[PDB]
């Protein structure tokens, strides 16, 4: 009985290290759009007029 | 994992009381410290 409390505590951590994933794969792809865009065409104007 | 560590708790729980009841077994066998009590004192008399 006590080992199977064991694995599933190795089996939670599994799902928590998970959810991490899932946040920084969202930081990730967040940044990585931010980036792409660069400059849009808002301060194209201001530098333009 | 609280609940493991206390389920843990009362493995040794039970570990304990039954080694208790295992103390009890051998103090209740048959040829217990009575009656080798008992043939120590007539044995030693009779041998004298």
């Amino acid at each position: 009985r006590i080992q199977q409390r064991t694995v599933d505590e190795v089996d939670a951590d599994i799902a928590v290290l998970a959810e991490s994933r899932r946040s920084a794969q969202n930081r990730l792809e967040k940044y990585q759009q931010l980036y792409d865009e660069d400059i849009n065409h808002g301060e194209q104007r201001a530098m333009s007029l | 994992r609280r609940e493991a560590a206390q389920m843990q708790v009362e493995y040794q729980e039970t570990q304990q009381a039954h080694t208790q009841a295992q103390l009890e077994l051998l103090q209740r066998k048959f040829t217990n410290k009575a009656l080798y009590s008992w043939m120590r004192g007539k044995l030693s008399a009779i041998y004298y």
